[PDB]
């Protein structure tokens, strides 16, 4: 239509539908004073992201130790990247979305417009195809960012397309053309379930306090970013060898007889008997006897002898195998040498010798979880308990500069390491060198067989339990701690003076302590944020400042004098050291409010001029120009960072608070507003409609193509092979722009 | 089968630092002997003063300290009162046993 | 306020088998480890053996693997040390001693008082 309203503020031009160059006139004054008031607004809200940066930051000051006497003192501020963090930017990002609905509801006397709606569900396309596309095309080549926390990413995802689409269904399926209190007051009460949920997966999905930290630069003054990073002839008969050598669990061992000299074209007879030496038959190795024909042909026979494998330590062991009555079937063949074998079995039923790695180790206070390797060493037989604790040296740590630990470490049968993790509290100390020690106690063999209980004269009780080990039961001694059914448990409970030494010898191999067994851990300042600090003071009143930096190389001379009047005008906004930043927090949004207000105006005298509908410029002009600070700052979280997380959560967050907020607040006002008359507050569904389920169907296939390159062809979210970067980037801008111009068509009942 | 040496007795007055030592027979004390020195009292009174070679027990006063001179293990009282007169065994650990020392008769004048 | 207080002074006769009883109060009894120490006069002082009431887990020297037992009684809080065959180098003095299971701390950091055993006939 080409009649205009009046605005909340500006006036209505007079006359209205003058002629055809007239309206080419007016649309070139408000289209170019609309631009101008998205600078403005872009200026503004970016300083209203910093204020907001300086209030969930903590501040923390900074002694700088020099050789010299002076030492120079600094006062620096840490902002923690969390997901609560991150949903307050994505808050102060969607500022203009949120307050030009409810300020476009409001002032017109409570009646549901097009332009606030429309421009959020522009929002969400904007912010969903074209912001992401260009934060995958930022990213360097050749460098990779991806989610790390993928759960997370899927239920914020789903969240903030179920944002939509439930306002698809207030509008459409529940009372359709027609928004009830109830319907307006849980859209809005759908937003402290994201805080929640953001507090939460901070609290206990991600484990923020545990993780890898990392410290970059800020755009403020003093400003540290901290997030989370990886954290670092006749014939005759003899054996071939002589002496042979086996293991304990081979299981059989082989021995080679060689026929050599004379004709091999005979037949050859020769006996084989094993001899008890050190060790015995049927204990440690099996009784065998046989005979053995050489064939016409040929000269060597494999015979193999079985090795009986136990649970009990021994030393090395030997028998002997020998060979007889060499016989010729139908003098030609006799016994050669070597004619006795010899062979050893060495024991490898040692339960360990358990030591740390080095005495000493350094750690960066930034290390979240540190790992320390208990190693076992020269046999890993039977399940052992090795106590362990830290100890307070100087790093005083109940959690201060640590978190204390004790317990059990229990190494399983054939496991020869085992980590201890430790807390490790983050500080951000320029200079740290504080001490606590991690010390191992005595091991205790807690679970062996019933042979090997004899043997070490265990007197405790035992429960048996349901492994089976080189064909033994296997048992296990039950602790004070554990209740058990007692009837459950079993008490295994004038030697020869030859199984006293077997004994002993049983005895000799129980779980013993190794060289290192107190580790010394220095935990000292992050690498990483003492860069940062020095590059901070390299390169670092305020009211004066302000307007120094207002007005200050041709590009820049261009944006500069683009600029200089919205930088002067806000110039005059509080700075942010005063009232911890809510002295600038509070004056900024209500400057946002202002020049909201003006857009809200001209955004709707820009449609009428020309007949443009409220939808069109609002999904087209006014989506593009109030997400402007979502798109600066998801483009910083996707180069500084290491994942993609920040930058798609930025986008996510934004596009949850848009409905949550923008359309929740503003139509719980209106709704409540109206049913205080006992009337319905109306809003035509048609035009939301298409719009919303459209972006719906392109979510989803943005949200595809996301997850799909997550394979290690193109390894992660953003940036990847330069060739799939440039296709993913076309392929977001193209849904964008089916999605705007199927839109436009659908507007005007096109279908 | 390792035997632990000590003197027989050390004389000293109070306010005075000594010095004792603890000698292994295999060769020379290291940090995997864990010495520990303990103390009895007339009648039979047994504490445990220094384990691990420098490890205090909380509650025994300060002037006690455990340190490694040489090749052998050492306790140093710094200003010995009268009432430290006593017998101090030291005990090494080997491979799967402690053996303990003579004891010194630490007498203090008074 | 860890205390360990130990049977009174026994006589045996040579050849016979005797019980000694430590009872530990003021701490968690079947957390810590029991030493086991004998003193006789003139020839110092030796270590018996050692023993974990959680498990029952034993250690002892190859002296005095077959003439002393190391049991335990959790429900009552009580060590207890058995000799068997009785000579006359048995006449001594028992002691036990607390210990935490690391070797970097103290191993005897609270004693008892000590029990006298005379084998004379
Ligand atoms: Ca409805
Ligand atoms: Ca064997
Ligand atoms: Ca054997
Ligand atoms: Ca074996
Ligand atoms: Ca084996
Ligand atoms: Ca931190
Ligand atoms: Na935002
Ligand atoms: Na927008
Ligand atoms: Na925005």
């Amino acid at each position: 239509s080409y009649y205009c309203k009046k605005g909340v503020i500006l006036p209505i031009w007079e006359p209205q539908d003058p002629s055809f160059g007239d309206k080419i006139a007016r649309a070139t004054v408000y289209f170019v004073a609309m631009v101008y008031m998205f600078l403005g607004v872009s200026i503004i809200a970016d300083r209203f992201m910093s204020s907001i940066e300086v209030i969930t930051s903590q501040e923390k000051e900074i002694t700088i130790k020099k050789p010299n006497g002076e030492t120079t003192k600094t006062t620096v501020r840490i902002w923690n990247e969390t997901v609560s963090n991150l949903t307050l930017m994505a808050l102060g990002s969607s500022a203009p979305e949120i307050l030009l609905s409810v300020i476009e509801v409001c002032g017109h006397n409570f009646t549901a417009g097009d332009l606030g709606p429309s421009t959020i569900v522009g929002s969400a396309a904007f912010n969903m195809f074209i912001i992401i596309a260009l934060c995958v095309y930022v990213v360097p080549d050749g460098e990779t960012r991806k989610i790390k926390h993928l759960r997370v990413f899927f239920v914020t995802a789903a969240w903030s397309i179920f944002a939509y689409t439930w306002l698809y269904i207030i509008l459409s399926v529940i009372s359709p053309g027609v928004v009830e209190v109830w319907e307006g007051l849980l859209t809005f009460f759908f937003f402290p379930i994201c805080v929640v949920f953001a507090w939460v997966a901070d609290r206990r999905l991600l484990f923020y306090k545990y993780v890898y930290k990392r410290y970059r630069a800020g755009k403020q003054r003093g400003m540290i970013i901290e997030h989370e990073g990886d954290r670092p002839p006749v014939s005759k008969i003899f054996f071939e060898q002589g002496t042979y050598q086996c293991l304990e669990n081979c299981g059989t061992v082989a021995l080679t007889i060689i026929r050599r000299g004379g004709d091999l074209t005979n037949t050859v007879f020769v006996d084989f008997r094993t001899e008890d030496g050190t060790a015995n038959a049927g204990s440690d190795y099996e009784f065998t006897e046989g005979t053995v024909v050489f064939k016409p042909g040929d000269t060597q026979k494999e015979i193999r002898v079985g090795i009986i494998d136990d649970d009990i330590f021994e030393e090395d062991e030997n028998f002997l195998v020998h060979l007889s009555n060499v016989k010729v079937s139908s003098t030609l063949a006799c016994l050669g040498s070597p004619s006795t074998a010899t062979v050893t079995i060495f024991d490898d039923d040692h339960a360990g010798i358990f030591t740390f790695e080095e005495p000493v180790t350094h750690v960066s206070e930034s290390i979240g979880i540190m790992e320390v390797k208990v190693l076992r060493t020269s046999g890993a037989r039977g399940n052992v308990i090795v106590p362990y604790k830290t100890i307070e040296g100087t790093a005083r740590g109940g959690g201060e500069d640590f978190e204390d630990t004790c317990g059990e470490l229990e190494f399983q049968n054939d496991e020869i390491v085992k980590t201890i993790s430790v807390k490790v509290i983050d500080d951000e100390e320029y200079e740290k060198n504080k001490t606590f020690f991690l010390e191992i106690g005595e091991p205790r063999l807690v679970e062996m067989s019933e042979k090997k209980a004899l043997l070490l004269n265990e007197l405790g009780g035992f429960t048996i339990t349901g492994k089976y080990l080189f064909g033994q039961p296997v048992f296990r001694k039950v602790h004070a701690r554990e209740h058990p059914i007692l009837s459950t448990v079993i008490t295994i409970a004038p030697l020869t003076s030859k199984e006293e030494e077997e004994r002993r010898i049983a005895e000799m191999g129980r779980p013993i302590l190794g060289e290192h067994t107190k580790l010394e851990v220095i935990i000292e300042e992050s690498y990483e944020f003492k860069s940062t600090v020095d590059k901070l003071i390299k390169k670092t009143n305020s009211w004066r400042e302000q307007f120094i930096e207002a007005i200050t190389s041709c590009f820049d001379y261009v944006m500069h004098f683009l600029t200089v009047f919205w930088k002067v005008l806000f110039a005059f906004v509080p700075p942010t050291e005063y009232w911890n930043g809510w002295a600038c927090f509070i004056v900024s949004i209500l400057m946002i409010g202002l020049l909201t207000a003006f857009i809200g105006d001209l955004a709707s005298h820009f449609g009428c001029t020309i007949g443009l509908k409220d939808s069109v410029t609002a999904v087209v002009f006014v989506a593009l120009g109030t997400s402007v600070p979502d798109t600066f700052a998801s483009k910083v979280a996707a180069t500084q960072d290491q994942y993609a997380d920040a930058s798609i959560g930025n986008v996510t967050g934004s596009n949850a608070v848009n409905v949550f907020l923008g359309i929740g607040v503003a139509w719980s006002i209106a709704a409540i507003y109206h049913a205080a008359n006992g009337e319905q507050f109306k809003v035509s569904p048609g035009t939301l409609a298409f719009s919303v389920t459209l972006f719906t169907i392109f979510a989803f296939i943005n949200v595809g193509v996301l997850l799909y390159r997550r394979r290690p062809e193109i390894g992660g979210e953003l940036g990847g092979p330069r060739t799939a970067k440039l296709l993913t980037s076309c392929l977001f801008v193209l849904l964008w722009l089916l999605y705007i111009f199927f839109s436009s068509l659908e507007a005007y009942c096109h279908i | 089968q390792a035997v632990v040496t000590q003197e027989s007795a050390l004389t000293t007055s109070p306010g005075e630092t000594v010095t004792l030592t603890c000698r292994s027979s295999t060769g020379a004390v290291t940090t995997s002997n864990y010495a520990n020195w303990v103390q009895e009292k007339p009648d039979h009174l047994f504490t445990g003063l220094i384990g691990g070679t420098n490890n205090r027990v909380p509650g025994v006063p300060a002037r006690f300290s455990g340190s490694l001179i040489g090749d052998k293990a050492a306790l140093t009282i710094t200003g010995a009162q009268t009432e430290d007169e006593a017998i101090y065994f030291c005990a090494l650990w080997y491979s799967n046993h402690w053996v303990f020392g003579g004891g010194t008769k630490l007498t203090v004048l008074g | 306020q860890v205390q360990l207080q130990q049977s009174g002074a026994e006589l045996a006769r040579p050849g016979a088998s005797v019980k000694l009883s430590c009872k530990a109060t003021g701490y968690s009894f079947t957390s810590y480890w029991m030493q086991w120490v004998k003193q006789r006069p003139g020839q110092g002082m030796e270590w018996i053996g050692a023993i974990y009431p959680g498990d029952v887990t034993s250690r002892y020297t190859q002296k005095f693997k077959g003439k002393a037992t190391l049991t335990a009684d959790k429900s009552s809080s009580t060590a207890f040390m058995q000799l068997r065959s009785l000579a006359s180098e048995d006449s001594a003095v028992y002691y036990c001693a607390r210990w935490s299971g690391y070797y970097g701390s103290s191993s005897f950091d609270y004693w008892g008082q000590g029990t006298t055993l005379t084998v004379s006939s």
